[PDB]
């Protein structure tokens, strides 16, 4: 999709040469990760609603050059970044599992810090 | 105007004197304790006492900005004349 | 000099000229620092690749400012969150290569000639304006209304025993320091004087990554590990 | 019970027949800016820095004052409350001389601090100001009676709690003092507490006399000894020393005030 | 509703033993609780809303120089804030200090009257305002 | 303007922080007791002692949050609440240029999760918050000793332990060495009345029970 | 391999001396704060205080 | 905006190898260093002779303290007290009793030289400037003692450095 | 800076830059240590009419920090527009 | 309520072990302190030191705060074992300087009016 980005600034970052194929496929593990988690889960109902969104994003529009801004995310040797560890994320509260109400109240004075 | 003590001891314008007994003396052994030449206390005695025709008048200690706050005295009382406590000296009524 | 409310007292009658005085002839000096300092060639070596940081790597271990500017990460509290006036002048982050001592070395020296326009541009734009707020009850009152008017009077004397009582509440507030990221912490208890004021120390964040800072290099580079960040052991305490 | 419901701010509070607006909101704790109202004492509403404008009635009413009508918001925030505050605020302080760094009231005066909260941050005057004669009391009290805003608190001290059939109001306008008119002795038992209920430096005490400032006497809670009634009072303590003694509150052994032997 | 190993010990709190205090300035020492008293200099109120803990005076002895009142009361100088006096007596349990508390007074409700300052035979009739 | 003197407040910015809070508030409502946005447009989530890691981690991974700028942790002992110390950790977005304030509590035998998992950034900030507030922080790789002397005893930072201290040194020709000595100050501290006694701010007034 | 050091040789007061002063008493900690740069943190200190009284420092 | 500090792409031709070649092999950034280092050596130094020579201060600087008084000659010193609750490090003392005329002033003032910054802040506090810092400097000691000063070494210092605070303060009270 | 003409031209070779006009110490174009009286301007509320302090009350309008949910489809919010990629430095593009 | 979260251990059982294992490895280097410190004190004296603030300890009966004791000791050998701390630091416990003070009533009383 253009010459490849020898230098993406950033160190240790590396340029994959495949960008967009790396994204779809990263994108549908993450889909997966989100499939097993209930409906009323508010991690569902607001993350994938921006995966598909951004993954039908990047699955319309070919060419890495302006694909940096339609998900604006900065350069895309980064934008697997948040999403690979999002896929990590979906893994983590695979086991928290915190859409249950508060584990207890806390105490009556322990907030609200005039004194 | 600084008076002397029984061990000499140059007495301060406050009025400290250490006494013949205190051990707290011989720091001032092979030294020299130090006093003001000038006395607060008296350097009032000499300046001039001024009559000032009005009921109330404000000192500044002159200076305009350099002095003190404008701080009113009232001329009315006879006895002793009226002192500015900030500025140390005195105001005089002419006695009309 | 720096006061809430503003500065604490205003500029002598030439103090600006004499700055244009100095800001003229010090690109000259920080040139001489530049030719014997940078193209050395055992200078060259002893900075270039002796030490370097990733950018998560730099990111997750608290480091800001030029640390993360000289490893290539685009940041800078100068313009992201301009605070003061700093949204009104133009200057030029040094971001750079990969991050060894060399790197941020070039990247603080530009900083200096980009620091030399902020002075440009702000000593030529100097405002016919006020050195503090005219707001008495967080600001003492001028030395000349001081001896003439009561309000002023007892302002003073109040702010100057117990002084100004700010609303409770808690805050971090950081802003680029020379040497990295500066925030003070202080929480308000609704008094006169503060309940914690735990400092964000530009030093104790940037001495946090020596450890990794330092895999795999030789005992006498070390000092020039230290040399590339700034570790003013005043500061790192907190 | 007869408790009548009057809002403070919209916030609804029960509230006893006859309780004044200052009284009204101490339940919930406003305590209107005030000079011249004392708890343990009579009112005057002189000082008129108590005076809160009452909602949906263009007229600001004294807290002091005016007890209550069902259901009577007190607006405390006010905007047009604080301009009243403000207005009375500085009047008062028109004349008062520039004594603060000299006035022991320094550190501890109600209209320092009043300046500081409820009050503005600069001076409109350009005229001149009064000096009042002062008027030894006593080698026990201070007289800088051109300190004094006319809250005229001392003279119901005397008339009250002491009983002396004693000084006054003397004069009027600008020029009204508050003295004995010829110089007669104040000789009560009660003569020293006159000192803690002026809130000025016009009355203060003449044995402490500048020995030290209110921010840094550690105070310590004690008990009177020379009498039997064993009152309450607060001891200052600065670096190793006794200055001064303070009365504390108790009701019924002293309410607020001591003899001058303790004082 | 807490999973993490809850286990039960009642042992009243005493931190004591590892809150850094020589074992010289932990009993001997008295502890005193109670709300500030307004000074009667000022009508303000505001102090007299918390709950502050302060320790008994100790020595001062006059520095022979200069007249500095030198102390080695280390805790001469430490005034803390307590919204209510359990949460205070329990700051004295969990630092086991010998405390000693009192409940603090409370404005009397006075009856006011600016009518009664003119009475028919009333004595609240007063002679001068 | 107008009012030149008084700080101009920004609401747009305040909008989306406060939509940001609820956001926060409904992924992880397990432990965010409390979101609550300042006049100062500065966001402060109250969550429980037990589930930093899951919202720490949270806010560091997610790709509208991206929060992985730890500033730094701190504690502000208060005495008058059961849990009297108070881990409270500050993050910033490259991204988002934006802060938000974790805060939790915490008491003196109460463990927490060492934050390195999430911000390894920190390693040295537990071995000065266990060092001047003594809060031991659970599973932490060295809970050491580098902001006082050594074989020091006690938590400085703490209100119950006096700023002049329990120690003083000198050196002594006896031994040779400059040996601990119970403190003893030429001068003592005055303590300072400078809390005003009337009402203060009326905004910040707690309600009376 | 691994480098930790050990600090504390200059450790002080700072913010246990700063609750016992008041915020202008608190300003001469952060000129003293660090020893190279000493202007640029009390930026950093009025900026938050300025903050917290929702006062806004003249343009000048 | 931001700006790129080292990336740089070194012309690969014959004639630039031969110049980084030559570079590497006959010193020539390496004689630069030493080039302009002669310059600086013919050039005249900077050194300032002492005490014969001083660098320039300000009228604002603040020093040995040193407590004036009246044109007529009485103490400015009110006892006012302020300049103890602003002062950071609480190194002055204020004490005062009733004069025998009556007019306080303070029957000690002790700063303890060796504990104040030299703030200005006591300056700033006093509605009378009574308590200012000299433009003395050099003012150094062989006792810890001498440091330690009082009532009457501040009076002294006010009399012995009066005309130039004097004037100091006369041209500088308009910016305060 | 008083050196003679041939030596300057000593050090401006072996330097190559122009050290006699930017010479480092200062000289005689310093502002006069002695300067004339200022006349400080007044502030932004010095006005003797129409400024109550609670026009201007800027401490007290400090509110206690607002709450949005406590324990005693909407789209999904990001906390700010987040930045945008800076630009290249139009004076010179890299060093 | 009062059921208490536990740092490590669940009860004095589990506290107690800890104590027994932090003291048995104190006196593994206390012989070897003393002579890599260059010290002049007998192995003895810092056994029954050792010792003697175990008593002083010795009285609470919660199994966090105990925990936090051993963890505190365990916090305190390493300091010495590797060289860490200094003679004075060390040197502090062994309580020389310190001027002999009073214990009787009579005592107290005679040196002055400190209770
Ligand atoms: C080696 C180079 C040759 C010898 C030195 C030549 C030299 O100094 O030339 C003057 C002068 C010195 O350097 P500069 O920076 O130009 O001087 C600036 C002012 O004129 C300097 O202004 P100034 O106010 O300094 O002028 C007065 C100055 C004038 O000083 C001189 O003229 C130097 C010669 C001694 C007198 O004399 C003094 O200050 C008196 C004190 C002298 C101290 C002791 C000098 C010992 C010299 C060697 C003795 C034998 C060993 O150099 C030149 O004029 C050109 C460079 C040297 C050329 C040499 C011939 C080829
Ligand atoms: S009584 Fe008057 S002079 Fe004294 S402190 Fe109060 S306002 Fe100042
Ligand atoms: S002397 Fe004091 S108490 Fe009496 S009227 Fe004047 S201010 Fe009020
Ligand atoms: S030096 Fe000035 S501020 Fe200090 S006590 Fe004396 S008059 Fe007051
Ligand atoms: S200038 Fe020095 S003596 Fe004066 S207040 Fe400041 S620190 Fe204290
Ligand atoms: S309090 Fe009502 S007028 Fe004085
Ligand atoms: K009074
Ligand atoms: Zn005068």
């Amino acid at each position: 999709a253009g010459l490849l980005k020898k230098t993406t600034g950033l160190v240790g970052l590396a340029v994959c040469e495949t960008p967009h194929e790396r994204l779809k496929i990263l994108y549908t593990k993450i889909l997966d990760v989100l499939g097993q988690i209930p409906k009323n889960a508010a991690y569902r109902k607001y993350t994938e609603q921006i995966t598909n969104e951004k993954l039908g994003m990047v699955k319309a529009e070919p060419d890495v050059k302006k694909l940096e801004e339609q998900l604006q995310g900065g350069q895309i040797e980064e934008v697997i970044l948040q999403a690979e560890n999002e896929l990590s994320l979906a893994r983590k509260m695979l086991r928290w599992k915190p859409w249950e109400p508060l584990v207890e109240e806390p105490p009556a004075n322990q907030w609200k810090w005039p004194i | 105007g600084v008076r002397t003590s029984p061990t000499g001891e140059k007495v301060t314008h406050t009025g400290q004197a250490y006494d013949d007994g205190d051990y707290r003396r011989v720091r001032f052994s092979d030294r020299q304790k130090e006093v003001n030449e000038n006395f607060a206390i008296d350097l009032i005695a000499e300046q001039p006492v001024s009559e000032v025709g009005s009921r109330v008048i404000s000192c500044d200690g002159g200076g305009g900005a350099l002095g003190h706050p404008r701080v009113y005295i009232n001329l009315d009382k006879e006895t002793k004349t009226g002192t500015c406590g900030y500025c140390g000296l005195q105001f005089r009524q002419p006695h009309h | 000099y720096i006061r809430p409310g503003g500065v604490h007292q205003d500029l002598p009658l030439g103090l600006l000229d004499d700055i244009y005085e100095f800001s003229k002839n010090f690109s000259f000096r920080i040139d001489e620092l530049e030719e014997m300092l940078t193209n050395n060639r055992i200078w060259r070596n002893r900075t270039v690749d002796i030490g370097v940081v990733t950018a998560e790597d730099a990111l997750n271990y608290g480091f800001s400012g030029v640390m993360l500017r000289g490893s290539g990460i685009q940041w800078d509290l100068r313009k992201t969150q301009p605070y003061d006036v700093y949204d009104q002048v133009e200057f030029d982050v040094p971001i750079g290569s990969r991050g060894d001592c060399y790197d941020r070395y070039l990247c603080r020296v530009e900083e200096m000639r980009q620091s030399l326009r902020i002075i440009s541009q702000c000593l030529n734009k100097m405002p016919p304006g006020e050195i503090k707020v005219d707001d008495a009850k967080v600001s003492p009152p001028k030395r000349a209304e001081m001896k003439t008017s009561m309000e002023s009077l007892i302002h003073h004397f109040k702010l100057y025993t117990e002084g100004y009582q700010v609303p409770p509440g808690a805050t971090y507030t950081a802003i680029e320091a020379p040497k990295g990221e500066f925030g003070v912490y202080l929480v308000s208890d609704g008094s006169s004087r503060p309940y914690r004021c735990k400092i964000k120390a530009p030093g104790f964040a940037h001495l946090a990554g020596l450890d990794k800072m330092s895999k795999g290099h030789m005992l006498a580079d070390v000092v020039a590990i230290i040399g590339t960040q700034d570790i003013v052991f005043g500061e790192v305490d907190r | 019970s007869n408790l009548i419901e009057v809002f403070v701010d919209g916030q609804s509070v029960m509230v006893e027949p006859g309780t004044t607006v200052l009284q009204a909101c101490e339940k919930v704790g406003m305590q209107i800016p005030r000079f011249c109202y004392h708890e343990r004492l009579s009112v005057a509403g002189n000082c008129r820095m108590c005076l809160v404008e009452i909602e949906k009635a263009p007229k600001v009413v004294a807290a002091c004052a005016m007890p209550v009508m069902k259901g009577w918001n007190i607006l405390t925030n006010s905007e047009k409350s604080k301009k009243a505050r403000e207005g009375v605020m500085e009047f008062l302080l028109a004349n008062h001389p520039l004594d603060c760094p000299i006035c022991d009231q320094g550190g501890e005066c109600d209209l320092q601090d009043q300046s500081m909260m409820f009050g503005s941050d600069r001076s409109r005057f350009l005229e001149g100001k009064r000096a009042v004669e002062d008027k030894n009391i006593g080698p026990l009290v201070k007289t800088i009676m051109t300190r004094c805003i006319q809250c005229t608190r001392c003279i119901r001290f005397a008339s009250e709690i002491a009983g002396v059939d004693d000084l006054g109001t003397t004069g009027r306008g600008n020029d009204m003092q508050v003295g004995t008119y010829i110089e007669k002795m104040f000789m009560s038992e009660l003569s020293g507490n006159i000192i803690d209920i002026c809130p000025v430096g016009a009355l203060t005490s003449k044995p402490y006399a500048f020995t030290a400032r209110p921010w840094e006497t550690r105070k310590t809670e004690s008990i009177d000894v020379m009498d039997a009634v064993g009152s309450n009072i607060v001891v200052s303590t600065r670096t190793g020393e006794v200055m001064r003694i303070l009365p504390r509150m108790h009701e019924d052994i002293n309410e607020e005030w001591i003899s001058d032997k303790t004082r | 509703t807490q999973d993490t190993q809850l286990i039960a010990v009642d042992e009243k709190l005493d931190i004591t033993t590892l809150t850094g205090v020589p074992e010289e300035h932990i009993k001997t020492r008295k502890v005193r609780i109670f709300v500030p008293a307004r000074n009667n200099m000022q009508s303000g109120v505001n102090n007299t809303k918390k709950w502050k803990m302060e320790f008994d005076t100790r020595e001062r002895w006059e520095n022979p120089l200069m007249g500095w009142s030198s102390t080695a009361d280390p805790l001469s100088n430490l005034v803390l804030t307590f919204s209510t006096k359990e949460d205070a007596v329990a700051f004295a349990e969990k630092n086991g200090w010998s405390f000693d508390v009192e409940e603090r007074k409370v404005p009397k409700p006075k009856s006011k009257s600016y009518g009664a300052n003119f009475s028919w035979n009333k004595r609240t009739r007063v002679s001068t305002k | 303007d107008t009012r030149p003197t008084i700080r101009p407040r920004n609401d747009v910015v305040h909008k989306q922080l406060s939509a940001f809070g609820q956001y926060v508030a409904e992924i992880l409502p397990k432990y965010v007791q409390q979101v609550q946005v300042s006049c100062f447009n500065e966001l402060e989530i109250f969550i429980h002692p037990d589930g930093v890691i899951p919202v720490l981690t949270f806010l560091r991974d997610h790709t509208n949050a991206q929060f992985k700028s730890l500033a730094d942790l701190t504690a502000v002992d208060v005495p008058t609440r059961q849990n009297r110390f108070e881990i409270v950790y500050n993050l910033l977005s490259l991204r988002f240029n934006s802060q938000i304030r974790v805060k939790t509590y915490t008491d003196e035998l109460t463990p927490i999760e060492s934050s390195v998992t999430v911000y390894k950034a920190a390693n040295w900030y537990e071995r000065e918050i266990w060092d001047m507030f003594g809060v031991f922080f659970a599973n932490h790789p060295d809970l050491r000793r580098i902001l006082t002397g050594y074989g020091f005893e006690g938590h400085p930072f703490r209100k119950d332990f006096p700023l002049s201290g329990y120690v003083e040194l000198r050196y002594d020709d006896e031994v040779k060495r400059v040996v601990a000595e119970p403190v003893e100050l030429a001068q003592e501290f005055r303590k300072f009345d400078l809390n005003s006694p009337w009402e203060a701010f009326p905004a910040y007034r707690q309600p009376p029970e | 391999r691994k480098c930790d050091p050990h600090i504390g040789l200059l450790h002080r007061g700072t913010e246990k001396l700063i609750e016992y002063k008041t915020y202008l008493q608190a300003l001469p900690y952060f000129d003293r704060l660090d020893y190279v740069s000493m202007m640029c943190n009390e930026q950093a200190y009025s900026l938050a205080v300025e903050k917290l009284l929702n006062i806004q420092p003249p343009p000048r | 905006t931001y700006k790129f500090v080292n990336m740089r792409e070194p012309s690969m031709d014959m004639k630039s190898v031969t110049d980084r070649a030559a570079q590497t092999l006959l010193w020539t950034e390496l004689v630069r260093g030493l080039g302009m280092t002669l310059s600086y050596l013919f050039r005249e130094p900077a050194t300032i002779n002492y005490p014969f020579e001083k660098g320039p201060l300000s009228p604002r600087f603040r020093g040995e303290h040193a407590l004036r008084r009246y044109p007529s000659g009485e103490e400015r010193c009110i006892a006012c007290k302020l300049c103890e609750a602003v002062c950071p490090a609480q190194a002055i003392t204020i004490e005062a009793e009733p004069r025998a005329d009556g007019s306080r002033r303070t029957t000690r003032y002790d700063i303890d030289m060796t504990k104040c910054i030299y703030c200005g802040f006591c300056q700033e506090a006093c509605p009378v400037d009574a308590i200012v810092e000299g433009p003395n400097f050099e003012f150094s000691t062989e006792t810890h003692e001498e440091l330690l000063y009082n009532k009457e070494k501040l009076l002294n210092n006010g009399d012995k450095w009066e005309a130039e605070i004097a004037a100091n303060i006369q041209a500088d009270y308009l910016y305060r | 800076a008083s050196a003679t003409r041939v030596i300057q031209l000593l050090r401006n070779w072996a330097s190559g830059r122009d050290l006699q006009a930017k010479l480092q110490l200062r000289y005689q174009e310093i502002s006069k240590r002695t300067q004339p009286p200022p006349k400080l301007p007044v502030g932004p509320s010095h006005k003797l009419s129409n400024n109550y302090y609670c026009t201007r009350d800027g401490r007290r309008e400090a509110m206690p920090p607002s709450i949005v949910m406590s324990s005693q489809e909407k789209k999904a919010v990001t906390p700010a527009p987040p930045i945008k990629r800076w630009e290249l430095s139009k004076d010179q593009p890299y060093l | 309520g009062t059921s208490v979260k536990p740092i490590f251990s669940r009860d004095m059982n589990e506290a107690k072990r800890r104590v027994r294992e932090l003291y048995r490895a104190w006196y593994r280097e206390v012989p070897n302190t003393v002579h890599l410190f260059q010290l002049d004190i007998s192995v003895k004296q810092g056994r029954d030191k050792v010792r003697e603030m175990f008593m002083k300890n010795a009285h609470v009966t919660d199994p966090r705060v105990v925990d936090l004791l051993v963890i505190k000791g365990k916090m305190e050998l390493e300091e010495t074992i590797n060289v860490w701390k200094q003679r004075t630091h060390i040197m502090r416990f062994f309580h020389e300087t310190e001027a002999p003070r009073p214990t009787d009533f009579l005592s107290k009383f005679y040196v002055g009016h400190d209770p």
